């Protein structure tokens, strides 16, 4: 999920916009 | 700003601050 992608990794401009609605 | 560990409020406020108006859905457990 986010954290294991952000959080626990660095984090991308791609990933947290996978998560906008 | 976004490429970094973002953990906590810090990962939440940059959902915030990229999605703007469309919003964004935190799912810390799944
Ligand atoms: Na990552």
């Amino acid at each position: 999920g986010i954290v294991e992608q952000c959080c626990a990794s660095v984090c991308s401009l791609y990933q947290l916009e996978n998560y906008c609605n | 700003f976004v490429n970094q560990h973002l953990c906590g409020s810090h990962l939440v406020e940059a959902l915030y601050l990229v999605c703007g108006e469309r919003g964004f859905f935190y799912t810390p457990k799944a």
